[PDB]
């Protein structure tokens, strides 16, 4: 803002807030997310089978 | 064959029928056997790779 006092520039924490919110929600949804799963077939191999 | 589709599909995967013959001291036995089915022109022959 410029008025006659001068210059000046404040935040908005509020709506800075609710993008964070959004974001952050996001993330919970994929960062650990890993479901656990084991003995899967041989995925390599050195002969050959056919 | 037993088992024909996977030689036809490791053949297949190679992709190459290059070829080279080696030597078999096959003692005391007739080579080069021959049946009627197998004509190669006018006499009766074999498979080419096989004795």
């Amino acid at each position: 803002h410029q008025n006659s006092e001068g210059r000046g520039q404040a935040a908005d924490l509020k709506s800075t807030q609710a993008a964070i919110d959004q974001i952050n929600g996001k993330l919970n949804r994929l960062i650990g997310k890993t479901n656990e799963k084991f003995h899967q077939i041989e995925k390599e191999f050195s002969e050959v089978e056919g | 064959v037993p088992d024909y589709a996977s030689l036809r599909s490791l053949v297949a995967s190679s992709g190459t029928l290059e070829f080279n013959n080696e030597s078999f001291n096959w003692a005391g036995v007739t080579q080069n056997g021959t049946s009627s089915s197998c004509r190669r022109g006018s006499n009766s022959s074999f498979f080419s790779r096989l004795n």
